[PDB]
């Protein structure tokens, strides 16, 4: 008996319309894609940020690796 | 009656000139309203069927 004992609410009208008197997927242009933006923008720098820096880490720490695989001549440089 | 669902209800067929409104209207406790819409829904399709 879930419903019934959660909460005292007054005075708040809510009006709803049949999902068959209305569109599915309504204004996806005017509407939809503009938020879809606005979301990205919102996180964008407070997400991205953090990734981009491991994924420097990675390629720097990943190359790195292979130059200490390389040789260096000025071992060479007498070894006749 | 038998499960106290409403302190009262009532089916009601309001005419117009080109429409009307079919239905009922049922006045009960905050917490029997679920069960007394099912029941009544219930014998509206039991109309049907």
């Amino acid at each position: 008996i879930h419903f019934g004992n959660l909460a005292r609410v007054r005075h708040i009208i809510t009006y709803s319309l049949s999902p068959f008197e209305q569109r599915a997927i309504p204004n996806i242009f005017s509407d939809a894609l503009p938020n879809v933006w606005r979301r990205f923008s919102s996180q964008v720098f407070k997400v991205a940020p953090p990734f981009l820096g491991a994924y420097l880490l990675y390629s720097w720490g990943t190359q790195e690796f292979e130059r200490l695989k390389r040789k260096n001549p000025a071992d060479y440089e007498n070894d006749q | 009656v038998e499960h106290k669902l409403c302190h009262s209800f009532q089916t009601f067929n309001t005419s117009y000139s080109d429409t009307g409104l079919f239905g009922f209207h049922f006045v009960a406790d905050p917490l029997s309203i679920d069960d007394m819409m099912f029941c009544a829904q219930g014998e509206w399709m039991r109309l049907c069927t």
